[PDB]
């Protein structure tokens, strides 16, 4: 009577097949790239608040040099949002990139800029990115800059972070960063931390002041041996991870949104997490991370 | 998530 | 069977782990970007031939005045002669009723196959063409609506500063099949109308920065942005009309608005391509 | 205690599928293509639940 | 073109 | 008796006779010595073409006076072309170096031509509107205008101007250059600011403007200015560069001095004040790839 | 009782010691002369920028000032200087003959008459150009064309010594060319000088008045006798005795030509042949009198 | 015996034809020496005086009337 | 010069 | 004159 098992079994054997499948899938397709034909605009600058003072109204992929010494890199810049000029340094939506890599790749910047919009000649839709620490070090350190960090559910809410003051350190210093000047609807998860927690299990999850870690490079606020015990395995991207976060936009991209312990690699919040807004368990749809030069 |  | 079934399917897992690890390592890698920038630099794009580019793409070109390099065209023929491309229409695909801060700049796209429109900007014309004493040559490539094809070179092409309004000035009329419409043309209406028609020593306009010769406003009229002169005889900047032929009812104003070059076909007849690109002098004979 | 372990595979093949997911939709950024599939966990949840009973 |  | 007298008559009577037929034949080569007219200093070159340079370029090696006839015209004329050391030769279309010649004309004589030409560059002179429309429109080969100036201290400054033309008459001989070539003389063609209104560097700039006597109006005045000033020119309400203006020794002038309280002098403001008139002024042109 | 005075007749001697002492000072005088012959005179005339066909043409072309032009009355030909007399009756007058002080000798052949000689114009006072005419025979070709491209009007003045000037006017005046030897025609008469190209001299009668008449002559010069004087004798011609190239017919009642005598009045034994060879139109002074001023002009009439 | 009245009765009639020579040739001069003035650097200024000429003959005339 |  |  208790062999409701092999009804079990019998399924875990099945679904094992159909994995397989599905990988193999997978795999035929991996045997060619895929393309994009970004041609690339007229207009260029320091970095998009200079593109748009030069005329370039939409929002697409722009070359900018934000220095002499550096060549001209990629990148998008919104022109709309809040009288545009953000030059977008992450980006999430889709799911169509793994965040889960090593220091290098989140020093060098990866992912896909830029796509091609339905018929057009230009790629006027951005991908899923990550500048780069390096870039993003030296485009804070410019002058005062703002930085805009914006969400969405899986049912179409929206909320916003708004930091007047923003900057990165460089690799010597780790990417240290540094945020201040809030306002905004979703809440303060980098410099309070939780809204969830109490007492210390708060200020342990305070992004403010952090090292960037990689799961190949523990910098993280956790004093500990255990080498599996990292934030940064155990969360997945590569961030400015405490003890270990109240946010984490470069995590997993769990589909529908909803995730549980069970479904995580290693049974932490490893999803696009904002726990001040929808807590632990709950990955967004969209997210992403735009600066912007301030003012004096 | 902080840790407990 | 019993503890059978169980250990099939939870041994093919750790293999399917391992697959599983291969597909993440066929996953890095963004997609693949057909449009590239070569990495032959110069003061222009016959520089960048001379040092053996052997082929038309993108390129980053420094003029010697220019405190920024910048992405340009360069149309490399295998003949070792380098054109830098600053205009380029071939579809009405960009509308070039810009205002002058996008003249200024430029606007448009730059396509590695040369199958985008685009005005390179004003301040960049500017600082290629008279970086040095070594004169440029202005060529003007046109093509109508039946494949026919035509040029006008101009020799000492130069264009001025901002403070002279990017002013557009040339010693002379090098030759070419489409004629001399930077000279004027004879409208027949008025004896001045070829002297008004003509561009050499014109200051650049847009709708928001009139400096024409005439008492109302030619770009804000023709909707372009030129250098004008109560108006034009050459006007590549204009309107793009599919066909060619056009009328005057078709535009906004009434005035002839089109791509149009008096001095090859009617100005009620808007071409179909338009090339305007710069190589110093001494590269033709 | 047989139960106990399907409990843990249980567990150890739930995860392994999200990861696919994850995995497989992380190639939509580089592959020619990705597999347009759906996780269904219910089958799983339900299937959970059913060996709580016991 | 011209302006009369 | 006295006879030895009629002796010495018949003898003065026949030497006087002989005296006589000699004496005519010295008037007889008198009269061939003053046969030939006065010597003229003046003579014209045999060369011709169709302008100075076209000339120069037929070897004619020095400065004077020669017939050319422009593509265009249909009855050649006398100029006065001045050929440099290296091969150039300009033809001068108007010259003032002293106040012999009153620039106070009318319509038909801007036209045509007044002055003198003189082998020697000495001799004031207008050529006329019309031919300068003939020579400087007769070829898509584009002249250059140069302007010189002399001051009364012995400077002298210059003032090119590019593809310079003269319209025809039906457009009242409207002047007209692509750009300013460069000169110490200074672009006066381009208008001064002379003052407080905003409006003076529009309002006394050349190009584009149509000529402009006495008698034939057609500057952007509501008023005449050639009327006014006593001249003609392509005035503009009215002008900031004035050649053919009124010529006063010493160069310095005052309003009194004027007639309608303007400064009528030969002025080119970028380069001296307007009430300070030039010494002397030359207009000439070549073939711009001359300079080139 | 006998050679009463004789003696006292020496009142030759008186003479004739003088005519040997006149002869002396002519030979200094032409010696004179001679030498200052070594160096001839000079002008420099700076040519008017306006030109034209002929006077006319200029005058309507703003050229208000009379002084020397150059015009071309046809392309085949090379443009020449004339002086234009642009103050007398409204101007556009081509001068084509001027006598006003004896400074040429028109005493020429059939080649200079046919060429033209003399000074077309002379440096006024301080001024860069020639302004005064000079003493001219524009040249029978020339005149020739001038009379031909149209109808054309004759004009003639003179002035006497004491300042008195009269005029004739010829409506129609046209000289035929060189093969026709310059024969004249003139017609439509009008003034205050009298008519004598038409006319011949008001003082004669009959056929001695009709041989003095112009109208319808040929050209004479003293190497070309085309004269109406049937005769044999070589010195019998007009022009070897009146002096100029001239329309002489037996001989004439007008001598523009002529000789300049100094002071008008002239005698019979003052003339070189004799005869009246002086600048003279007898209709007004008779032939003794030569004028201190004598010009043709000329210029196209209306049609 | 009167060898001097048909000799004299006659130079005198000679000195009668070259006086009238001789005015004419004054007169000639006069004439080509005026006429230099439009051709040599400069012309020698002077007068005819003929009265010193008609004097001159008419004491010749008182002479004659008497054989 | 200018006239106003 | 004439001539007779
Ligand atoms: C930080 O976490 C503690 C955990 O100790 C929270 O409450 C405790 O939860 C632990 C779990 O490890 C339980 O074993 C205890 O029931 C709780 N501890 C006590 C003292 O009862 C607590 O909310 C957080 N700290 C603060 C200051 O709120
Ligand atoms: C015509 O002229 C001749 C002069 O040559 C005149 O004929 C006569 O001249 C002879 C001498 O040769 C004399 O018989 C007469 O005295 C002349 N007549 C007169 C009155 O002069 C002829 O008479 C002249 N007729 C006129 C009126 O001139
Ligand atoms: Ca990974
Ligand atoms: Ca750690
Ligand atoms: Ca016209
Ligand atoms: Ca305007
Ligand atoms: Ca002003
Ligand atoms: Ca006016
Ligand atoms: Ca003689
Ligand atoms: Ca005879």
């Amino acid at each position: 009577n208790l062999r409701v098992l092999r009804s079990i079994l019998e399924n875990l054997r099945s679904k094992i097949q159909k994995l397989e499948s599905d990988v193999s899938a997978q795999m035929e397709y991996c045997r060619t790239p895929c393309t994009v034909s970004c041609n690339i605009p007229v207009v260029s600058g320091k970095e998009c608040e200079e593109i748009i003072r030069k005329g370039g109204e939409t929002s697409e992929m722009y070359l900018i040099q934000p220095d002499s010494s550096v060549k001209p890199y990629r990148v998008y810049c919104d022109m709309n949002t809040e009288n545009g000029g953000w030059t977008v340094i992450q980006n999430r939506q889709d799911g169509s990139v793994d965040f889960g890599r090593k220091w290098d790749p989140y020093k060098q910047g990866f992912g896909n800029v830029a796509t091609n919009t339905d018929g057009k000649n230009y790629c006027g839709l951005p991908g899923e990115y990550w500048l780069g620490n390096d870039k993003i070090s030296q485009l804070t350190r410019m002058g005062p800059t703002e930085l805009l960090i914006e969400m969405e559910d899986w049912k179409g809410d929206k909320v916003k972070a708004h930091y007047g003051g923003f900057t990165v350190q460089n690799e010597a210093n780790k990417y240290q960063i540094s945020v201040n000047k809030y306002r905004g609807t979703a809440g303060n998860a980098l410099m309070d931390g939780a809204s969830q927690l109490m007492g210390e299990n708060r200020t342990m999850t305070i992004h403010n002041g952090m090292f960037f870690s990689t799961y190949d490079r523990d910098n993280d606020g956790w004093l500990t041996s255990d080498p599996r015990k990292q934030c940064s395995k155990e969360d997945g991207g590569g961030w400015w991870y405490n003890r270990c976060h109240a946010a984490n936009p470069n995590g997993r991209y769990y589909w529908g949104g909803q995730y549980t312990w069970d479904m995580a690699k290693h049974g932490t919040d490893d999803g696009v997490v904002w726990m001040n807004w929808k807590g632990s368990w709950y990955s967004m749809r969209k997210m992403s991370m735009k600066i912007r030069p301030f003012f004096p | 998530g902080h840790r407990p | 069977y019993l503890q059978e079934i169980y250990n099939s399917n939870n041994q093919k897992i750790v293999n399917l782990k391992e697959k599983v690890a291969q597909l993440e390592a066929q996953c890095q890698e963004p997609c693949k970007d057909t449009v590239q920038i070569h990495d032959i630099t110069g003061k222009d794009c016959q520089d960048i031939a001379n040092k053996g580019a052997k082929q038309s793409g993108l390129y980053f070109i420094k003029p010697l005045k220019a405190n920024q390099q910048f992405l340009v065209y360069c149309e490399i023929d295998g003949s070792g002669n380098g054109w830098t491309v600053f205009q380029k229409r071939l579809d009405g695909s960009v509308d070039f009723k810009k205002n002058w801060i996008q003249y200024k700049e430029g606007f448009g796209h730059l396509s590695p196959t040369g199958t985008t429109e685009f005005w390179l900007g004003n301040e960049k014309i500017h600082l290629i063409s008279t970086q040095s004493a070594i004169p440029y040559a202005l060529r003007v490539e046109l093509e109508d609506w039946n494949g026919r094809t035509s040029t006008a070179d101009y020799a000492m092409f130069k264009v001025g500063p901002e403070a002279d309004k990017y002013r557009l000035t040339y010693a002379y009329f090098a030759g070419g099949d489409a004629g001399d419409a930077f000279d004027g043309f004879d409208f027949g209406d008025d004896p001045s109308d070829k002297f008004f028609t003509s561009h050499n020593g014109m200051q650049f306009s847009t709708w928001d920065n009139d400096n024409d010769k005439f008492e109302g406003n030619c770009a804000e009229q023709d909707g372009s942005g030129w250098w004008m002169n109560k108006c034009h005889a050459g006007h590549l900047n204009g309107v793009y009309y599919q066909g060619g032929t056009y009328s005057k009812a078709s535009t906004p104003n009434g005035y002839d608005n089109g791509i149009i070059w008096a001095t090859w076909k009617t100005r009620w007849y808007s071409m179909k391509k338009t090339t305007m690109k710069i190589i110093p002098f001494n590269r033709l004979t | 205690l047989l139960q106990k372990n399907v409990r843990a595979q249980l567990v150890d093949m739930k995860r392994l599928e999200v990861d696919i997911d994850i995995k497989i939709r992380s190639c939509r950024g580089s592959c020619s293509r990705a597999l347009a599939r759906e996780v269904d966990l219910k089958d799983y949840e339900d299937q959970q639940k059913q060996l709580e009973q016991v």
